[PDB]
RNA sequence: UCAGACACCAGAAAAGGUGUUAGUUCAUCUAGACAGCAGGACGGUGGCCAUGGAAGUCGGAAUCCGCUAAGGAGUGUGUAA
RNA sequence: CCAAGCGUUCAUAGCGACGUUGCUUUUUGAUUCUUCGAUGUCGGCUCUUCCUAUCAUACCGAAGCAGAAUUCGGUAAGCGUUGGAUUGUUCACCCACUAAUAGGGAACGUGAGCUGGGUUUAGACCGUCGUGAGACAGGUUAGUUUUACCCUACUGAUGAAGU
RNA sequence: AUGCCGCGGAGCUAUCAUCUGCCGGAUAACGGCUGAACGCCUCUAAGCCAGAAUCCGUGCCAGAAAGCGACGAUUUUUUGG
């Protein structure tokens, strides 16, 4: 009596710690053979958040042709390197990996992924495989041919160039990225040609595209039911504590039910958030990364003082609208959308008017070093 | 409902039992919020109002004729800061409303003090009697 | 009089429970059994009634922890395996060992498509069901309760049938040459007087 | 689309079913049964009150003759009646 | 189920007596089979789940121009079912909002979960009763709410290897 | 026993802040098609469509610690392999 909806979703169970950190693509987009060959996912690094001003183009809206302010998330996306290919055969027990073909040479950062102590090891990871590649170059072609004959699904092995980021970790992140497009033979040919080659973010995604972001959320440790599940605080008078659930079950079933809120792990969980819109695909080689057609000031996408706990973004980046799972510097998986988008909100072209680059280490008031120097004039340190 | 269109979500500042100034010359001074129109169902949650919202109120201080009865009113100012779609967080010095009939027509004829833009766009009778808007 | 080590049964066209009871008894006698093409099994009764029976089965879950609950397998060979397990004393070692001597599969995977496949006449639909009695196929029931592999099994079965037809054609030709060289033999007369 | 499955016993009723099977009665039946079915359905009479018109085919009260295979003051379609 | 009838006219649009066949009861009662070397006792709060006898939401059917309003009518419990004044309360009525403010079960769900307003018979006052000690289809006020460190369950956390 | 007051980065946090939250299949009620029996009629007799917030899936979470696959390197000139 006095009904209320249950607290939290039974679809996100169990609330254990994720068995991974990277962020796993659970489902790739349906393959269309009529399209050209392309990648369906990319790996980036969460650099930080800022906000933009843009003019809204939404007829029928009170804010049509008016300025809106929006929080955005900046993900640093240097080009990934294709290092291999995996073929999967359709079977009555699911997809099965038939075989995996690697590039002749693998860089050190990807080879660090195969070790817990790369430095102390003998660095013997693909040394015998590499010799096979340069003996006759015939077992490589045979393995690729078998993927063409069998293997309805083809995925490239691609790794990040984490050394180009300011991260202290040297071990690169490696993932299977499904190749969608025309024909299994063309997938394998495309993959072989990209061995040891870079694929960059603008060849995967485009401006205004709607994508999904997959990552592991911020760790929270344990939490009681009040914060883990949102249960009501018990009264001040409650003996033996109030941050709990008063009644965790009836008589009969003489057992605690799985649907009752319990204290436990409250973070570090795997989530795929849908419908993040790409507001900008920045280029790491141009000094007007954060400039607009209305803000001509030559500035890049790094706030004053650098991204807090990240550093300077010197590579390509994406400027998704809103929030993403996980903390600054966690690797995030960007995936092509499984849905079709025809709504006006999804289809509207996005043209930014201004990107904030003030310090996020406080109440920063200057967008650029030059603006700070002009407003304040000269200081005791500036003169000498 | 059927004011002039729609209103964006605004931080609610005036729950039930809140008392706000009467910003009009209807003879009232002390609107006491009893209910908020459009409030759905949520256990233990108090109905609460923001600027532009129609509420039901009683008059606690003012002309004896206006008291002891429930009347509609519109919130025109609030102290809790809310966020405009252009990213501005704004707030007023006080909480005020004006007595209206269900259609939204003002019982009084003049409004003292500023009036929120959200209230003005929704209710043209309030906009006609408003002085400075925002 | 079938005491062979392993028998492979083509489940196509057999009635679920009647085949299940025969197989279960054979397992308890120490026979290794392979049941192939479990998607082609039949159950008597119209489709809707049999679908409702599985849906009622799917409701039965442990109230306080469904991960303990009855585990409802959707694939056709798992539906058959459940029928066989119910006819074995599976909570004893003897029943468990009997159940482990069964291998039920969808389609005809590569170990068994080059082996002889037999049928069980006591369980054949055409012999047991009156004509005009409605019946359903297990593969269709499975596909509407969550089984995902109707299409890949069907495609692989068409490919297997093409190869088997080629194998059969080659064997037909070889047997014809042997039979011609047999009926022309002079020793046929003395074999006739013996019934051969 | 809730089958049923064995005494005690662990549920059941009234009443119903173009369910299904099987059997009974009145009786239309080579004097041409039913459905399919071609037809006819004369005049008194447009029966008395009813009314702007109401001739069966919108109402009140009543149900007859000569002949014929066939005729009753009527089932209607539509008709401004 | 029956059909005398209301329903200008049509016995069953919607109403529908006398009878008759069933379901349920959360009603006290009936009984006394379990418990008197002891199963904590109302309500509220909190929290979960189940049933459908459907208030709202989805799709359908019938009566008459639409417009609606009723039969929520038939499927259907997926998803909702509120804020207050009061009642110790259950119930209930009232002010409102709301798409709507449906009814039930879970040891009359839920006290090593709380709270303790109810009950709470030790202190005390009153009314009626009693010669009195004292009593009560009553009223009133004050009155200690213990323990998990075991097993399981549940929530999270590690983890051996013959293959 | 943080003496008190203003501001206070970082972090944490707010329905006091911002972001994001699909479409496939089978059905129920109920409605049509081909068509009978009961020579006509009629959604039913077999069947074929259409059809609900229903059900089952894809999608999302876990991942069998006794379900599984692909791949890499295999104690190094001591000693083990
Ligand atoms: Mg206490
Ligand atoms: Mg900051
Ligand atoms: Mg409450």
């Amino acid at each position: 009596k006095f009904e209320q909806p249950r607290h939290g979703s039974l679809g996100f169970l169990p609330r254990k710690r994720a068995s991974r950190q990277r962020g796993k693509v659970k489902a790739f987009p349906k393959d269309d053979a009529s399209k050209p060959v392309h990648l369906t996912a990319f790996l980036g690094y969460k650099a930080g958040m800022t906000h933009i001003v843009r003019d809204l183009d939404r007829p029928g809206s009170k804010m049509h042709k008016r300025e809106i302010l929006e929080a955005v998330t900046v993900i640093e996306t240097p080009p990934m390197v294709v290092v291999g290919v995996v073929g999967y055969v359709e079977t009555p027990r699911g997809l099965r990996s038939l075989t995996t073909v690697w590039a002749e040479h693998l860089s050190e950062e990807v080879k660090r992924r195969f070790y817990k102590n790369w430095f102390k090891s003998k660095k013997k990871a693909f040394t015998k495989y590499a010799k096979k590649y340069a003996e006759s170059t015939q077992s490589i072609n045979r393995e690729l041919e078998r993927i063409k004959k069998y293997c309805s699904v083809v995925r490239v092995l691609a790794h990040t160039q984490i050394r180009k980021t300011p991260l202290a970790q040297k071990k690169a992140h490696l993932m299977e990225i499904q190749v969608n497009g025309g024909s299994v033979a063309d997938k394998v040919e495309w993959a072989r040609e990209h061995f040891e080659k870079t694929v960059d973010i603008k060849s995967t995604f485009e401006q205004n595209e709607m994508i999904d972001v997959i990552g592991v959320t911020r760790g929270k440790g344990n939490e009681g039911t009040t914060a883990r599940w949102g249960t009501k605080r018990l009264p001040r008078k409650t003996h033996r504590g109030l941050r709990k659930v008063a009644c965790i079950g009836a008589w009969h079933p003489a057992n605690v039910q799985w649907t009752v809120a319990r204290a436990g792990n409250a973070g570090y969980m795997h989530r795929t958030q849908l419908n993040s819109k790409i507001y900008r695909i920045g280029a790491g080689d141009d000094a007007k990364n954060a400039s607009t057609d209305f803000d001509a000031t030559e500035k890049r996408i790094t706030p004053m003082g650098g991204f807090v706990r990240y550093g300077v973004v010197e590579n390509d980046f994406v400027m998704l609208n809103g929030a993403t799972p996980g903390p600054v510097k966690r690797v995030l998986t960007l995936r092509k959308s499984l849905l079709t988008h025809t709504s006006r909100k999804a289809l509207e072209p996005v043209s930014l008017k201004w990107i904030d680059t003030a310090s996020k280490f406080g109440h920063g008031r200057f967008q650029t070093p030059a603006e700070a120097k002009q407003f304040l004039g000269t200081l005791k340190k500036d003169v000498a | 409902g059927a004011a002039s269109g729609t209103k964006y979500r605004m931080t609610l500042g005036l729950p039930v039992q809140a008392i706000m100034n009467c910003a009009d010359n209807s003879g009232a001074k002390n609107l006491y919020i009893v209910s908020v129109f459009g409030t759905g169902a949520r256990l233990n949650r108090l109905p609460a109002a923001s600027c532009g919202d129609m509420v039901l109120a009683t008059v606690k201080k003012g002309k004896p004729d206006l008291r002891k009865k429930i009347m509609p009113a519109i919130v025109v100012r609030q102290r809790k800061a809310w966020r405009r779609k252009d990213g501005v967080y704004l707030y007023f010095e006080d909480n005020a409303g004006v007595i209206v009939n269900p259609k939204g027509e003002m019982k009084g004829s003049a409004i003292t003090g500023p009036v929120a833009k959200e209230c003005a766009d929704l209710w043209p009778r309030i906009a006609s009697n408003a002085g400075t808007v925002v | 009089s079938e005491f062979q080590k392993v028998v492979v049964i083509d489940a196509k066209g057999h009635l679920l429970g009647r085949l299940a009871s025969v197989v279960a008894k054979q397992l308890l006698g120490g026979q290794k059994v392979v049941v192939v093409r479990c998607e082609e099994l039949n159950i008597s009764g119209h489709f809707f009634r049999n679908k409702l029976k599985y849906l009622a089965y799917l409701r039965k879950a442990c109230r306080y922890n469904p991960s303990r609950g009855a585990f409802h397998f959707r694939a056709p060979s798992r539906i058959f395996q459940k029928a066989v397990r119910g006819m074995l004393p599976h909570k004893t070692a003897r029943g468990q060992a009997a159940l482990e001597h069964l291998q039920a599969v969808e389609g005809i995977p590569p170990p068994f498509d080059k082996q002889k496949r037999v049928v069980v006449p006591a369980a054949l639909r055409v012999l047991r069901l009156k004509p005009g009695r409605k019946y359903c196929t297990v593969g269709r029931l499975s596909s509407e309760v969550g089984w995902k592999y109707s299409d890949i099994v069907s495609k692989l079965e068409e490919r297997r049938k093409v190869k088997s037809a080629a194998f059969y054609q080659a064997k037909l030709a070889k047997q014809k040459k042997i039979a011609s060289a047999k009926a022309a033999s002079s020793v046929n007369g003395k074999l006739a007087e013996f019934g051969y």
